[PDB]
Protein backbone atom coordinates (compact mmCIF):
# COMPACT_ATOMS: atom_id res chain seq x y z
CA UNK A 1 0.00 0.00 0.00
CA UNK A 2 1.12 3.54 -0.89
CA UNK A 3 0.36 6.89 0.84
CA UNK A 4 0.77 10.09 -1.15
CA UNK A 5 1.64 13.41 0.49
CA UNK A 6 -0.68 15.96 -1.09
CA UNK A 7 -2.51 15.82 2.27
CA UNK A 8 -1.21 15.20 5.81
CA UNK A 9 -0.57 11.44 6.22
CA UNK A 10 -3.06 10.89 9.02
CA UNK A 11 -4.05 7.39 10.14
CA UNK A 12 -6.12 5.80 12.86
CA UNK A 13 -4.06 4.02 15.50
CA UNK A 14 -5.23 1.76 18.33
CA UNK A 15 -3.42 2.23 21.66
CA UNK A 16 -4.24 1.16 25.23
CA UNK A 17 -7.59 0.00 23.84
CA UNK A 18 -8.47 3.44 22.29
CA UNK A 19 -8.61 4.77 18.73
CA UNK A 20 -6.70 7.94 17.86
CA UNK A 21 -5.68 9.87 14.74
CA UNK A 22 -1.94 10.32 14.31
CA UNK A 23 0.43 11.73 11.72
CA UNK A 24 3.02 9.48 10.02
CA UNK A 25 6.11 11.55 10.61
CA UNK A 26 9.51 10.67 9.05
CA UNK A 27 10.85 13.88 10.65
CA UNK A 28 10.41 12.56 14.22
CA UNK A 29 12.76 10.15 15.90
CA UNK A 30 10.06 9.35 18.47
CA UNK A 31 6.32 8.78 18.76
CA UNK A 32 4.56 11.54 20.70
CA UNK A 33 0.90 11.59 21.62
CA UNK A 34 -1.18 14.36 23.14
CA UNK A 35 -2.00 14.21 26.84
CA UNK A 36 -3.58 10.83 27.68
CA UNK A 37 -3.49 8.07 30.31
CA UNK A 38 -1.28 5.06 29.72
CA UNK A 39 -0.73 2.18 32.14
CA UNK A 40 2.57 1.23 33.76
CA UNK A 41 5.70 3.06 34.85
CA UNK A 42 7.04 6.11 33.03
CA UNK A 43 10.02 8.44 33.22
CA UNK A 44 10.21 12.18 32.58
CA UNK A 45 12.07 13.12 29.39
CA UNK A 46 12.59 16.17 27.20
CA UNK A 47 12.20 16.36 23.46
CA UNK A 48 12.82 19.12 20.94
CA UNK A 49 11.50 20.48 17.71
CA UNK A 50 11.07 23.72 15.93
CA UNK A 51 10.09 26.20 18.58
CA UNK A 52 12.09 24.52 21.33
CA UNK A 53 11.91 21.77 23.96
CA UNK A 54 8.95 20.23 25.84
CA UNK A 55 8.59 17.89 28.78
CA UNK A 56 7.04 14.47 28.15
CA UNK A 57 6.32 11.16 29.91
CA UNK A 58 8.16 8.19 28.38
CA UNK A 59 6.29 4.87 28.43
CA UNK A 60 8.24 1.83 27.19
CA UNK A 61 7.12 -1.32 25.38
CA UNK A 62 3.64 -0.01 24.61
CA UNK A 63 1.66 -1.93 21.96
CA UNK A 64 0.38 0.29 19.10
CA UNK A 65 -1.60 -0.93 16.01
CA UNK A 66 -1.03 1.23 12.90
CA UNK A 67 -2.56 0.50 9.46
CA UNK A 68 -3.24 -3.11 10.60
CA UNK A 69 0.40 -3.60 11.75
CA UNK A 70 1.45 -4.23 15.33
CA UNK A 71 4.33 -2.29 16.84
CA UNK A 72 5.56 -2.50 20.42
CA UNK A 73 7.77 0.33 21.58
CA UNK A 74 8.35 3.69 23.23
CA UNK A 75 5.47 6.16 23.34
CA UNK A 76 6.00 9.68 24.71
CA UNK A 77 3.02 11.64 26.08
CA UNK A 78 3.03 15.41 26.24
CA UNK A 79 1.97 18.82 24.80
CA UNK A 80 2.57 17.97 21.16
CA UNK A 81 0.29 19.93 18.75
CA UNK A 82 -0.47 16.78 16.80
CA UNK A 83 -0.26 13.04 17.60
CA UNK A 84 2.92 11.90 15.83
CA UNK A 85 4.09 8.41 14.82
CA UNK A 86 7.91 8.68 14.54
CA UNK A 87 10.60 6.49 13.08
CA UNK A 88 10.81 4.26 16.15
CA UNK A 89 7.41 2.78 15.20
CA UNK A 90 7.40 3.44 11.43
CA UNK A 91 10.41 1.10 11.14
CA UNK A 92 8.53 -1.62 13.04
CA UNK A 93 5.61 -1.57 10.61
CA UNK A 94 7.97 -1.71 7.62
CA UNK A 95 7.33 1.81 6.31
CA UNK A 96 9.78 3.37 3.83
CA UNK A 97 9.98 6.51 1.69
CA UNK A 98 9.86 5.94 -2.07
CA UNK A 99 10.03 8.08 -5.19
CA UNK A 100 14.69 4.53 -5.15
CA UNK A 101 13.77 3.56 -1.57
CA UNK A 102 14.74 5.27 1.69
CA UNK A 103 14.44 3.21 4.91
CA UNK A 104 13.80 4.97 8.24
CA UNK A 105 16.37 3.28 10.48
CA UNK A 106 18.18 6.59 10.49
CA UNK A 107 17.01 10.21 9.93
CA UNK A 108 16.20 10.51 6.19
CA UNK A 109 18.82 13.19 5.38
CA UNK A 110 19.64 14.01 1.76
CA UNK A 111 21.58 16.65 -0.12
CA UNK A 112 19.62 19.47 -1.67
CA UNK A 113 20.88 22.27 -3.94
CA UNK A 114 19.14 25.58 -3.35
CA UNK A 115 19.81 29.20 -4.32
CA UNK A 116 23.16 27.89 -5.62
CA UNK A 117 24.25 26.22 -2.31
CA UNK A 118 24.30 22.55 -1.26
CA UNK A 119 22.84 21.60 2.11
CA UNK A 120 21.79 18.49 4.02
CA UNK A 121 18.04 18.31 4.69
CA UNK A 122 15.52 16.07 6.45
CA UNK A 123 12.72 14.51 4.36
CA UNK A 124 9.82 15.25 6.67
CA UNK A 125 6.31 13.92 6.07
CA UNK A 126 5.28 15.70 9.31
CA UNK A 127 6.08 19.11 7.76
CA UNK A 128 3.52 20.93 5.56
CA UNK A 129 6.24 23.37 4.49
CA UNK A 130 9.96 23.40 3.66
CA UNK A 131 12.09 25.25 6.21
CA UNK A 132 15.77 26.00 5.76
CA UNK A 133 18.42 27.38 8.05
CA UNK A 134 19.13 31.06 7.81
CA UNK A 135 20.46 32.10 4.39
CA UNK A 136 20.40 35.39 2.43
CA UNK A 137 18.42 34.40 -0.65
CA UNK A 138 17.69 37.14 -3.17
CA UNK A 139 14.19 38.21 -3.98
CA UNK A 140 10.96 39.30 -2.40
CA UNK A 141 9.89 37.65 0.82
CA UNK A 142 7.19 38.08 3.40
CA UNK A 143 7.23 37.24 7.11
CA UNK A 144 5.37 34.22 8.48
CA UNK A 145 5.00 32.27 11.73
CA UNK A 146 5.28 28.46 11.64
CA UNK A 147 4.58 26.10 14.49
CA UNK A 148 6.18 22.93 15.66
CA UNK A 149 6.66 20.89 18.69
CA UNK A 150 7.90 23.54 21.08
CA UNK A 151 6.02 26.57 19.70
CA UNK A 152 6.43 29.02 16.86
CA UNK A 153 9.32 30.56 15.00
CA UNK A 154 9.32 33.55 12.68
CA UNK A 155 10.45 32.79 9.14
CA UNK A 156 10.86 34.56 5.79
CA UNK A 157 8.73 33.09 3.02
CA UNK A 158 10.29 33.03 -0.49
CA UNK A 159 8.15 31.93 -3.44
CA UNK A 160 9.12 30.02 -6.61
CA UNK A 161 12.60 28.98 -5.50
CA UNK A 162 14.17 26.12 -7.51
CA UNK A 163 15.48 23.28 -5.34
CA UNK A 164 17.02 20.05 -6.65
CA UNK A 165 16.52 17.06 -4.34
CA UNK A 166 17.93 13.60 -5.02
CA UNK A 167 18.42 14.68 -8.67
CA UNK A 168 14.76 15.73 -9.09
CA UNK A 169 13.92 19.33 -9.89
CA UNK A 170 11.42 21.14 -7.67
CA UNK A 171 10.20 24.73 -7.53
CA UNK A 172 8.17 26.27 -4.77
CA UNK A 173 7.89 28.04 -1.47
CA UNK A 174 10.88 27.90 0.86
CA UNK A 175 10.70 29.30 4.40
CA UNK A 176 13.96 30.53 5.91
CA UNK A 177 14.54 30.95 9.64
CA UNK A 178 16.12 29.69 12.85
CA UNK A 179 15.29 26.01 12.42
CA UNK A 180 17.50 23.47 14.22
CA UNK A 181 17.52 21.32 11.04
CA UNK A 182 16.86 21.93 7.35
CA UNK A 183 13.45 20.41 6.52
CA UNK A 184 11.94 19.28 3.21
CA UNK A 185 8.20 19.33 3.67
CA UNK A 186 5.27 17.97 1.71
CA UNK A 187 5.09 20.97 -0.63
CA UNK A 188 8.35 19.77 -2.24
CA UNK A 189 8.06 15.99 -1.45
CA UNK A 190 4.94 15.83 -3.64
CA UNK A 191 6.81 17.51 -6.52
CA UNK A 192 9.62 14.92 -6.56
CA UNK A 193 7.03 12.11 -6.37
CA UNK A 194 7.84 10.82 -2.92
CA UNK A 195 5.38 8.51 -1.17
CA UNK A 196 5.21 6.47 2.04
CA UNK A 197 5.00 2.72 1.42
CA UNK A 198 4.64 -0.41 3.52
CA UNK B 1 -1.20 27.66 10.65
CA UNK B 2 1.63 25.57 9.13
CA UNK B 3 2.98 22.68 11.18
CA UNK B 4 6.52 21.55 10.85
CA UNK B 5 6.80 18.62 13.26
CA UNK B 6 10.47 17.69 13.23
CA UNK B 7 11.27 16.01 16.57
CA UNK B 8 14.20 14.42 18.44
CA UNK B 9 14.95 13.53 22.05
Amino acid sequence: PQITLWKRPLVTIRIGGQLKEALLNTGADDTVLEEMNLPGKWKPKMIGGIGGFIKVRQYDQIPVEILGHKAIGTVLVGPTPVNIIGRNLLTQIGMTLNFPQITLWKRPLVTIRIGGQLKEALLNTGADDTVLEEMNLPGKWKPKMIGGIGGFIKVRQYDQIPVEILGHKAIGTVLVGPTPVNIIGRNLLTQIGMTLNF
Amino acid sequence: KARVLAEAM
